[PDB]
Formats: C-alpha cells, sequence, structure tokens
RNA sequence: UAAGUGAUCUAGAAAG
RNA sequence: CAGCUUUACAGAUCAAUGGCGGAGGGAGGUCAACAUCAAGAACUGUGGGCGCCUAUAGAACUUAUAACGAACAUGGUUCUUGCCUUUUACCAGAACCAUCCGGGUGUUGUCUCCAUAGAAACAGGUAAAGCUGUAUUUUUU
C-alpha cells in the first residue's frame, strides 16, 4: 500500500544502520544514525500522542533530508576514494614516500 | 549554445538492456567508461534519492542524464518547492 | 612543453587544408611503449580511416622516419631498406625487451643512418655513391610460382617443388593446354644431358628426406 | 508515454480514433526495448537506430495530423505534447524553416560534434553526391551514427 | 505554617 | 459646471517648436557562456580640483539576533581530549583551511510558445481619463 510503502522508507532511512553496513566501513555514519534515530524517537512521539504504540509511522522527510546531508559528504571523500581506486586500477602508483611523522619508524 | 536534444526514454532503456549480459570485445571500451562511472556513482545515488517521490505522489517524473555507453544514470533536476505548500 | 609531429607528405596526403586532433599521452608508442602524444588525421573530409601516429616523437627523429608510415623522411623507403643501403656504401638494432627499448629511446643519438638521412650533405652525398655504385605438363630447370602462373597467363593449380625442381601443370582443359602449346625450361607432357643428370639429383635429394 | 496516475484527465476527445495508430507502435517499441544479443556494435547500433526512427515516426504522425492534416482539435494535441508521446522541441524544429524532414534532434546539436558542424544527414544528398562525383569516387555515406537517416536534409 | 520538579556518556568494521 | 495636461478623432496651410525616433517584439525554458557576490558598513565610475577633496551621479544582488542557505554535510592540517593501546576507521572541542549539495543577481547567447506598426502633437472642437475651484478693514471691487 501507499502507506505502507511510505512506512518502508522510515523503516529504511532510521535502520540504514542496521538495515546495512555503512557505518562498519565509515564510522562518522553513525553520527547520521543517531540523529536518524533522535529524528524516530521525537516523530513517534509527536505522532503516536492520542495513538498508541506500533508500527505504521510514515513521515520519512527529516530523516530522509539527514541522509541526503549525509551523502554530500560522501560525494566528495568517494569521488577523491572510489576515484582514485579507479586511477590505481588503470595506472597503478610508480614510486611512494613514506613519512617518518609517523610514530612507527621515527626512531 | 544550443541546448540538450530531449531523447526518448526507449533509447535510454535499450541501451541498459544492452549492457546486461556484456562480455565481448565489443564494448571493451563501455566496461572502462563503467569503471570510471564509479567516480560519479555516489553523486547519482544523491540524485535519485533528492528525487525521492513524496507520499502525495505516485510516481514522479524526472530528468535524467545518461551515458550513452549505459554506463551511468543522472537524476538531473533538483526539487524544488514552494515551501509553506510543501509544509501542508 | 611539447615537440611537433614529424609527419610526412606523402603519409599526410595531397591537400592544402587537414584537421587533426591531438591526444596528449594518447598511446603508448609502438618502438618504446612509452606514453606521448597520439596526432590522427583523416586526410580528406570524407575519405574513410583515419591516420594515427604510431611512434613517440622522439622515436622517429631518432630513425629519421614519418610518424605514420614509418618510412625514411627523405626517401620514403622502410627502415631496414634506407639503412642498409647506407651499409653497402651499418644499421639499427631495436632492443626488443621491456626496459631496454624505453631506455634507447630516451638517448637522442640518431641511432643508426639517421643522421645521414637528416642532413642533406650526407643523404645527398650518399645517393651519389649509390649512383656510381649502379654504374597437363611436367616443368623442368629458382623462382617463384607467382612468376611462372604469369608467364603462364601470357601464353594462354600450378604446383611447383623446389627441392625437386619439378612442376606439374594442371590447366585441366584440353583447350587451354591445345592453345598453350601452338603460342610457345623443359615442358614435356603427362645441354640436355647435363639439365637430365641435374634433374635426377634434384629428385634424389628430394627423396632421401 | 508515460504511466496515468490521474493527474491530467484521460484524454481529450478524439484520442479513440488515433489511439490504435499510435498503440502499434508502442507494440514495436516493446519488440526494440530488449536484449537482442546483437554480439556486434554495427548491430547494436542498429537496434538504436531502429528505436529513434520509431520515436521519429509517432512525433511525425502526430504533427502531421494536427498541423498538415489538421484533423485533431488543438486541446488533444496539447495533452499527447504534455504526455511523452510526441516530442514537443522535435516538433518545433519541424514547424521552423529547413528542418521539416528532421531526424532527431542531436543531428543538429552543433556542439556536441568533433567539428563544429551538423551532422551529415542535413546535408542534401545532391551535394555530397556532387562533391563524389567531383572526386571520382562513389556516393561516400550511408547513415549517420546517431541515428539511421539516409537524406535526412529538407530536400 | 514550608519536604519529595527536572540534568541520563556510550553504541562497530578491516587489517595487523 | 469652468481651467490645463494626455489619449481616442476628422480634414487641414503645415511653418513653429517640443517630445516616442537611427524608431521592429513580448512571454517564458529544472537551457547555456561570462561577470560578480564577506568588505574601512564595506559599492561603481565621470570629470574637475590637484594618491586624496568637491560636485555629478548612479546602484542589480546579498546582510544585523549579521549574511549568498531561514539549509546543513565531509575532508586536510596542527593543538588538546576520549575510546584506546598498532594503524585505519573513530570520540569531541579549538584554530586555520579546503571540498562538496546548493542560491542568487546582472549581462549576453541560445531553445520554446505567441505575435507583426515606421511615424503621431499645432488653430481649437467631439469623448474620456489626471488635479484645482466654489464685492462691506490684509491682496482682485
Ligand atoms: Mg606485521
Ligand atoms: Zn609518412
Ligand atoms: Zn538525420
Ligand atoms: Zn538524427
Ligand atoms: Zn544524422
Amino acid at each position: 500500500d501507499a502507506f505502507q510503502l511510505a512506512d518502508g522508507i522510515h523503516y529504511i532511512l532510521n535502520h540504514i544502520g542496521q538495515l546495512t553496513g555503512i557505518y562498519r566501513y565509515k564510522y562518522k555514519v553513525m553520527h547520521q544514525i543517531r540523529a536518524c534515530k533522535d529524528l524516530k524517537h521525537i516523530i513517534y512521539y509527536k505522532f503516536n500522542k492520542n495513538l498508541g504504540k506500533g508500527p505504521g509511522c510514515g513521515f520519512w522527510q527529516p530523516a530522509w533530508r539527514v541522509w541526503l546531508n549525509f551523502l554530500r559528504g560522501t560525494i566528495p571523500l568517494l569521488e577523491r576514494y572510489i576515484g582514485n581506486l579507479i586511477t590505481r586500477q588503470f595506472e597503478g602508483r610508480s614510486n611512494e614516500i613514506v613519512k617518518t611523522t609517523t610514530k612507527q619508524r621515527l626512531d | 549554445y544550443t541546448p540538450k536534444a530531449e531523447m526518448p526514454p526507449e533509447h535510454l532503456r535499450k541501451i541498459i538492456n544492452t549492457h546486461s549480459d556484456m562480455a565481448s570485445k565489443m564494448y571493451n571500451t563501455d566496461k572502462k567508461a563503467f569503471l570510471g562511472a564509479l567516480k560519479y556513482l555516489p553523486h547519482a545515488i544523491l540524485k535519485l534519492l533528492e528525487n525521492m517521490p513524496h507520499p502525495w505522489e505516485q510516481a514522479k517524473e524526472v530528468k535524467v542524464l545518461y551515458h550513452t555507453s549505459g554506463a551511468i544514470t543522472f537524476v538531473n533536476e533538483t526539487p524544488r518547492v514552494i515551501e509553506p505548500v510543501y509544509t501542508a | 612543453n611539447e615537440p611537433p609531429p614529424n609527419i610526412c607528405e606523402q603519409c599526410l596526403g595531397d591537400e592544402a587544408n587537414i584537421r587533426m586532433t591531438k591526444i596528449p599521452q594518447g598511446s603508448e608508442c609502438k618502438i618504446c611503449t612509452l606514453p606521448f602524444t597520439l596526432y590522427h588525421f583523416k586526410t580528406s573530409k570524407r575519405s574513410n580511416n583515419i591516420i594515427k601516429t604510431l611512434i613517440c616523437v622522439r622515436c622517429a627523429t631518432q630513425r629519421n622516419i614519418c610518424q605514420c608510415c614509418m618510412l625514411d623522411s627523405r626517401w620514403h623507403i622502410p627502415i631496414q631498406l634506407r639503412d642498409h643501403l647506407i651499409s653497402l656504401v651499418v644499421m639499427t638494432e631495436e632492443a626488443k625487451n621491456d626496459m631496454m627499448k624505453r631506455f634507447l629511446s630516451l638517448k637522442n643519438v640518431k641511432l643508426g643512418g639517421a643522421q645521414i638521412t637528416s642532413d642533406p650533405s650526407e643523404a645527398d652525398n650518399i645517393v651519389d655513391k649509390l649512383k656510381n655504385i649502379l654504374l597437363s605438363f611436367f616443368l623442368y630447370n629458382s623462382i617463384p610460382e607467382w612468376k611462372i602462373t604469369d608467364t603462364v597467363s601470357q601464353l594462354l593449380s600450378l604446383i611447383v617443388n623446389h627441392k625437386a625442381k619439378c612442376g606439374g601443370l594442371r590447366f585441366q582443359s584440353s583447350e587451354l593446354g591445345e592453345r598453350f602449346v601452338s603460342k610457345i625450361f623443359i615442358i614435356p607432357w603427362s645441354t640436355a644431358e647435363n639439365i637430365k643428370l641435374s634433374l635426377s639429383l634434384n629428385k634424389l635429394i628430394q627423396l632421401e628426406l | 508515454p508515460r504511466i496515468k496516475t490521474r493527474r491530467s484527465k484521460p484524454a481529450p476527445d478524439g484520442f479513440e480514433k488515433i489511439k490504435p495508430t499510435l498503440t502499434d507502435f508502442e507494440i514495436q517499441l516493446r519488440d526494440a526495448q530488449k536484449d537482442k544479443s546483437s554480439k556486434l556494435a554495427a548491430k547494436s547500433n542498429e537496434q538504436l537506430w531502429e528505436i529513434m526512427q520509431l520515436h521519429h515516426q509517432r512525433s511525425r504522425y502526430i504533427y502531421t495530423l494536427y498541423y498538415k492534416r489538421k484533423a485533431i482539435s488543438k486541446d488533444l494535441y496539447d495533452w499527447l505534447i504534455k504526455e511523452k508521446y510526441a516530442d514537443k522541441l522535435l516538433i518545433a524544429k519541424w514547424r521552423k524553416t529547413g528542418y521539416e524532414k528532421l531526424c532527431c534532434l542531436r543531428c543538429i546539436q552543433k556542439n556536441e560534434t568533433n567539428n563544429g558542424s551538423t551532422c551529415i544527414c542535413r546535408v542534401p544528398r545532391a551535394q555530397l553526391e556532387e562533391e563524389a562525383r567531383k572526386k571520382g569516387t562513389q556516393v561516400s555515406f550511408h547513415q549517420c551514427v546517431h541515428c539511421g537517416c539516409r537524406g535526412c536534409a529538407s530536400t
């Protein structure tokens, strides 16, 4: 149903965290996840005032917005990262220079 | 200069379908293109997500750019609204 | 910074305007396998198939050759042949190795002969020197079959072994053969003694292996 | 066409008459939109070309009925335009001079092309042929790589 | 004659 | 119901002077290219007076619980923290910095959809729109 679809979307956006590992690989998505959770808490309490506890709360908007904004940051990072990887695959580095500012190797 | 040709969606669909079972020396370059496209796949994702049809909408038509190789497809339009109306 | 493309007159075309695109580090040169700018031109607008440059400018300079034709810049002869001529009046040894070829390319010595071709002085002198220097039926009794075939045609499947020297021509028509006989190197049907002996020897040779 | 979602009213008056003509087109499109395992670049291109032609044809039919024949209401035409059926830009181009026989819009995007010019299809057969004659060679090009358009020109 | 209102960190994946 | 200024009007002599004049589009595209948008509350020229005063002027946009966003991401660098004990990946604050998702404004250029006139005022009318008016001591009885 349309309502069901909406609810599903909402679930996805809140549950990104559980639904699929992004956080594993980049653990600042954790902030985003937290924000989403907070929104859910707020939104659900607003939405289920006189109405009781259960699934079927739509109103995915703020969560969606949050995810969009998160994606903004990634765009850049991914373009450096993924792009770099593809470059490597086509043309794979010549003479890298290690860096002694590392704790290891300094001494 | 002169704007982009509004292509038919049919063409796009056909292109997409062709690059499913892609394993000939034909489209060697298309594979390369696809590989390259990872660069912009997150951008594409962001776009598509942004255009998500809202629950007051059965199905949104949306502007689309796509590499003629079939490697990547960006939803092009950026969805703006009359704020109060949107809120309502 | 980049040097210019060295494309010959016959290479490039017969027209007073050609448009080409440069593709910086387009392909690796065939000699050196080292990135370089591809120029590729279409000769006449509509005449099919492009003419991409196959070698790096440096390599061309070294060999003194068209970047498309792979022929001498001056005389338009294959590198071997041009070099061979010079030798006759020393040739280049392109080192066919992954690493070494690149090194060779980067060297700037004009490999071998190229110098002579480049200079009006030297090329001309060489030319002068060269000038001076210059100034059914079996078949029996080396030359190629494409010549034999031509000869046959003129006279009007054609098997010929060379170790044997025994050419069994089979026109498969009584008309062609009877025309062939009248219109006319021993040629029977399906110093003569010496010839016979030689033939026999050849046959023996063929048959021992 | 797009999918109906109660956005625009089902159709104006004379759609029932033309619908069966432009519903043949849909079938053709469907046949086109799929894995024809072309196994070959030229062959692959051909299907795309065919698709393009089909797209053009429907628009032409619509255009023809609305402008040249003038047998369809303005409102209906507008509705069609709004829907994905016709191509609006293409129609506009057709309406303009020198672009009446026009394979597709991207054959006259001068920006696109490597050499700053239009597609060859736009050259009238006459001129190319003449050039060929002058040269020595026969007729040089058959169809462009954007869309199959043997002699697109208005002549 | 007057107690007892509210402040609530976190949060996993790889390689080693 | 008077007066003057403008349109809509004949037929003028058409000087006189004005004003509309090298008199020729409009509406728009999830269309471009360029310029420019954090600075002494901050703008740009113009001459003149001689890098600064004095007149001219112009001025679109963004700003006072300070900003192009009633919107909010991510990087990089140091410093300090926290989980920790290897790093990435992280905690959270700071300072510089960048990237990004966007935004205007102006000028062109295009794309689309609708359209087509090269001359009218004066003497004053006809009709309609803008404003003013309603003799006995200081204005004109
Ligand atoms: Mg170790
Ligand atoms: Zn040449
Ligand atoms: Zn065409
Ligand atoms: Zn075309
Ligand atoms: Zn064409």
